[PDB]
C-alpha cells in the first residue's frame, strides 16, 4: 500500500536566508531565477510546487538549469518547451538540489540579494544548501553535548560550557543554507579551516559560505560536516581545553549533541 | 561506610603518582566524590570531583591540567604528573550525597564522608 | 520462547545506563532496514507475526522490587504489564490487539484487562493531573516501579496508578521514539532533578502520529501541511520539512510503503 505523493507549495530558503525567487516575478522564458529576500505575501513568484514528476515549478513554469557544465544559470521556463532532463531536480534530505542530468546542483554564489542562480559542482558548500519550508527564520536553539555543557560563542572562539538560559553567546540560528550562526552576530558562522581531522572550528563571517561552514544533524546525535564525513568532536573528550575539532565518526559522548529549544 | 585511599608515597619533582579511593561499600544515593588536600595550619583544598550521575571532572586551582580524576567498572581515581613541591600534603577522598542542581560541591564542609588520607612527599 | 527483554534500574541509575537501555529498546522494536528520510520506521502492524509482536522491559528499583512493562512493537507503546503472580493489560482497542495481547506472560496466574486504553486524556483524568503538573525524573520513575508492583496487591489506588503509567510510557516509549524526550530524561538524571515535562515535550509526544505521516507522505521532505510545535516556553511555530526533525525523531510509525 504505497505512499501518497503530493504536490507541496513551498518557499526555497537557501544562502543567508534568502529565497528562490523568479526575478521581477516576470515569467517569459529565460528569466533567471535570484536570491531575494523572502516575501510574506501570496507572490507566484517564490512558491513553488514540488511536483510528482520531479519538476519545480512557479506559476505554472519550470526551474529550468541553462545546461549541464559547472556555473551557468537557472532560468524560469515553459515546463513542455525546455528541454524535459533541464527542468528535473531531486531535493536530498541533506538539503542538496541537484539536476540528474548533469550531477550539478542549485547555488548561489553569492550572498547578496539578487545574486542570479547556477548550476555547480557539488562540494556541499553552504552557497548550494537550500530548505523548502515557508519558514523564512532561522532555527534558533542551544546546542547541547558531553556532560550536558552548552556550545558557546566567544568572538571568534567556539567551546562549551555550563547552561545558562541567560546567555545569548549560546543561543545559536540553524540557518536553511546547513550554516549554524551565534545570534547574536547572524554574519558570523561555524567554520573549520579545513576538510581533515582535528582542525580546531571557530567562529568566522559566513563570506565565503564554503564547505567548512555547512553542517547536518543527523538522526544519530552527531553534527556532521557533509563534505568532509567528519563530526564535531569535543576534543579528547575534555571541555577545558575549549576546542571543538572536526574527527573521523565514532559516536562516543563527546560527538554526540542535541538542540534544545 | 567506610573510604581508604591508597597510593601516596615519595617522589621527586616533576614525579607522578596515581592515587586510589576505595569504599567498604557500593551505595547508590552518591552525587560527587571529591579528592581532597591538607598541608599543617591551612584548609582543607579541593583538588577534583566527579560527578557521578555523568562521569564529569572537576580540578581545583592549583592543579593546572595536570592531574586526571577518573571512576572505573566497579574505584575513584586520581592521576598525579607533574608533581611540584607545593603539591606535599596529605590527601583525602570524600563523597558527597543528595546533591540536586546544574552546579558542584567543591568545600570541605560541603562532604560528609571522609577517608583517613594518603601522604604524597615530593622531593626537592 | 519469551519475547525480549531489555533491563533498567533505577537504583544507581546513571546518564549512560539510561542512554544505554533506551538505544536497547530501540534495537529491540525495529531493525533498521526501513529508514526515511534518515528516521528508522517501526514494523507494519499488517502480517506482523505474533511472536515478533511485543517486547519487554523489566524495571527495578532501589526497594528491590519489580514489574515487566510490554510494549507492542508497531508503536513502541506500553500495552500491559506484569507484577508478580498478575497482568494488567489497557483496554485493547480491536479484536485483533485483544487477541494478540493473550500472547504475553502466558504463565501469569492471574489476567485484568482495565476499562481505560492508555492514551494520556483517559490516564490524566484517572490521575487527576495533565503531563504538565506531573514529575518526570529518575525520582518519580522509582516510585512509580513500587506504584506498579504494589497495584497487584491492593496497595496501589487508580489515580497513582495512572499517573505511574503516564511516568513509564514518557520515559519509556516516548524516549525510544524521540531522542529529544530521551535527552530530557538523560538532563532530569543528570542534575538529579525531577520535573515536568515543558510544552515542547508534551507537544511532540502528541504530535508524533502526525508527524510520522508528515515524514511518510512527503514529497521528497517537505510536508503537504505544517506540523505545529511549541518551544519549550511554550510558543508556537511550524515545521514544513523533515529536516529540523531528522535528530527529534528515532522512531515512526509505519504508515505506508515505499
Ligand atoms: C535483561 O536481563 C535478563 C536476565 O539477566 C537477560 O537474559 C539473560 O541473558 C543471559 C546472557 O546475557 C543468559 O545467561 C547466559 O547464558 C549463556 C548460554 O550460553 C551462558 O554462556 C552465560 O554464562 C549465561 O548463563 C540468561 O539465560 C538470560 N536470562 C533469561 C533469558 O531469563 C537479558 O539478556 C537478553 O536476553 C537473553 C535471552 C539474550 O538474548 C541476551 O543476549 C539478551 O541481551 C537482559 N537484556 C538485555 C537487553 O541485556
Ligand atoms: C546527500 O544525500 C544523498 C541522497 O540521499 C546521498 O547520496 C546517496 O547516498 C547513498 C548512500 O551512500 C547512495 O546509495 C547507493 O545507491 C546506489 C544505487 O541505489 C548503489 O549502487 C549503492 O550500493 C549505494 O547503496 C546513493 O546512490 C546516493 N545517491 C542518491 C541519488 O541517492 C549523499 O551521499 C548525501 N551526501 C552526504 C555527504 O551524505
Ligand atoms: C506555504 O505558503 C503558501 C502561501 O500561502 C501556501 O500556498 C497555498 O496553499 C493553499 C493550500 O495548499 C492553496 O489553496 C488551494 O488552491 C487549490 C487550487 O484551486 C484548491 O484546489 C485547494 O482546495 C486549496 O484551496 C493556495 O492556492 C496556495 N497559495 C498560493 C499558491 O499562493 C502553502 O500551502 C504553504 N505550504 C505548506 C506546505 O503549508
Ligand atoms: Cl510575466
Ligand atoms: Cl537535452
Ligand atoms: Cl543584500
Ligand atoms: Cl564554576
Ligand atoms: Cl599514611
Ligand atoms: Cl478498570
Ligand atoms: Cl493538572
Amino acid at each position: 500500500d504505497v505512499c501518497m505523493d503530493p504536490e507541496p507549495i513551498v518557499r526555497i530558503v537557501g544562502r543567508n536566508g534568502l529565497c528562490v525567487d523568479v526575478r521581477d516575478g516576470r515569467f517569459h522564458n529565460g528569466n533567471a531565477i535570484q536570491l531575494w529576500p523572502c516575501k510574506s505575501n501570496t507572490d507566484a513568484n517564490q512558491l513553488w510546487t514540488l511536483k510528482r514528476d520531479n519538476t519545480i515549478r512557479s506559476n505554472g513554469k519550470c526551474l529550468t538549469t541553462y545546461g549541464y557544465s559547472p556555473g551557468v544559470y537557472v532560468m524560469i521556463y515553459d515546463c513542455n518547451t525546455a528541454a524535459t532532463d533541464a527542468t528535473r531536480w531531486q531535493i536530498w534530505d541533506n538539503g542538496t538540489i541537484i539536476n540528474p542530468r548533469s550531477s550539478l546542483v542549485l547555488a548561489a554564489t553569492s550572498g547578496n540579494s539578487g545574486t542570479t542562480l547556477t548550476v555547480q559542482t557539488n562540494i556541499y558548500a553552504v552557497s548550494q544548501g537550500w530548505l523548502p519550508t515557508n519558514n523564512t527564520q532561522p532555527f534558533v536553539t542551544t546546542i547541547v553535548g558531553l556532560y550536558g555543557l552548552c556550545l558557546q560563542a566567544n568572538s571568534g572562539q567556539v567551546w562549551i560550557e555550563d547552561c545558562s538560559s541567560e546567555k545569548a553567546e549560546q543561543q545559536w540560528a540553524l540557518y536553511a543554507d546547513g550554516s549554524i550562526r551565534p545570534q547574536q552576530n547572524r554574519d558570523n558562522c561555524l567554520t573549520s579551516d579545513s576538510n581533515i581531522r582535528e582542525t580546531v572550528v571557530k567562529i568566522l563571517s559566513c563570506g565565503p559560505a564554503s564547505s567548512g561552514q555547512r553542517w547536518m544533524f543527523k538522526n544519530d546525535g552527531t553534527i556532521l560536516n557533509l563534505y568532509s564525513g567528519l563530526v564535531l568532536d569535543v576534543r579528547a573528550s575534555d571541555p577545558s581545553l575549549k576546542q571543538i575539532i572536526l574527527y573521523p565518526l565514532h559516536g562516543d559522548p563527546n560527538q554526540i549533541w542535541l538542540p534544545l529549544f | 561506610l567506610q573510604l581508604a585511599e591508597s597510593g601516596g608515597g615519595l617522589v621527586q619533582a616533576g614525579g607522578s603518582l596515581n592515587l586510589s579511593c576505595i569504599a567498604s561499600r557500593r551505595t547508590l544515593s552518591t552525587s560527587f566524590m571529591a579528592w581532597f588536600r591538607q598541608v599543617p595550619g591551612k584548609e582543607r583544598e579541593f583538588v577534583a570531583a566527579l560527578r557521578s550521575s555523568d562521569g564529569r571532572p572537576y580540578y581545583g586551582d592549583s592543579v593546572k591540567g595536570r592531574f586526571t580524576v577518573s571512576r572505573d567498572n566497579a574505584t575513584v581515581y586520581l592521576q598525579m604528573n607533574s608533581l611540584k613541591p607545593e603539591d606535599t600534603a596529605i590527601y583525602y577522598c570524600a563523597l558527597n550525597r543528595g546533591y540536586s542542581g546544574t552546579g558542584y560541591p567543591s568545600k570541605q564542609y560541603e562532604y560528609n564522608d571522609w577517608g583517613q588520607g594518603t601522604q604524597v612527599t615530593v622531593s626537592s | 520462547k519469551q519475547y525480549p527483554i531489555i533491563n533498567f534500574t533505577t537504583a544507581g541509575a546513571t546518564v549512560q545506563s539510561y542512554t544505554n537501555f533506551i538505544r536497547a529498546v530501540r534495537g529491540r522494536l525495529t531493525t533498521g532496514a526501513d529508514v526515511r528520510h534518515e528516521i528508522p520506521v517501526l514494523p507494519n502492524r499488517v502480517g506482523l507475526p505474533i511472536n515478533q509482536r511485543f517486547i519487554l522491559v523489566e524495571l527495578s528499583n532501589h526497594a528491590e522490587l519489580s514489574v515487566t512493562l510490554a510494549l507492542d512493537v508497531t508503536n513502541a507503546y506500553v500495552v500491559g504489564y506484569r507484577a508478580g503472580n498478575s497482568a494488567y493489560f489497557f483496554h485493547p482497542d480491536n479484536q485483533e490487539d485483544a487477541e494478540a495481547i493473550t500472547h504475553l506472560f502466558t504463565d501469569v496466574q492471574n489476567r485484568y484487562t482495565f476499562a481505560f486504553g492508555g492514551n494520556y486524556d483517559r490516564l490524566e483524568q484517572l490521575a487527576g493531573n495533565l503531563r504538565e503538573n506531573i514529575e518526570l525524573g529518575n525520582g518519580p520513575l522509582e516510585e512509580a516501579i513500587s506504584a506498579l508492583y504494589y497495584y497487584s496487591t491492593g496497595g496501589t489506588q487508580l489515580p497513582t496508578l495512572a499517573r505511574s503509567f503516564i511516568i513509564c510510557i514518557q520515559m519509556i516509549s516516548e524516549a525510544a521514539r524521540f531522542q529529544y524526550i530521551e535527552g530530557e530524561m538523560r538532563t532530569r538524571i543528570r542534575y538529579n532533578r525531577r520535573s515536568a515535562p515543558d510544552p515542547s515535550v508534551i507537544t511532540l509526544e502528541n504530535s508524533w502520529g502526525r508527524l510520522s505521516t508528515a515524514i511518510q507522505e512527503s514529497n521528497q521532505g517537505a510536508f503537504a501541511s505544517p506540523i505545529q510545535l511549541q518551544r519549550r516556553n511554550g510558543s508556537k511555530f511550524s515545521v514544513y520539512d523533515v529536516s529540523i526533525l531528522i535528530p527529534i525523531i528515532a522512531l515512526m510509525v509505519y504508515r505506508c510503503a515505499p
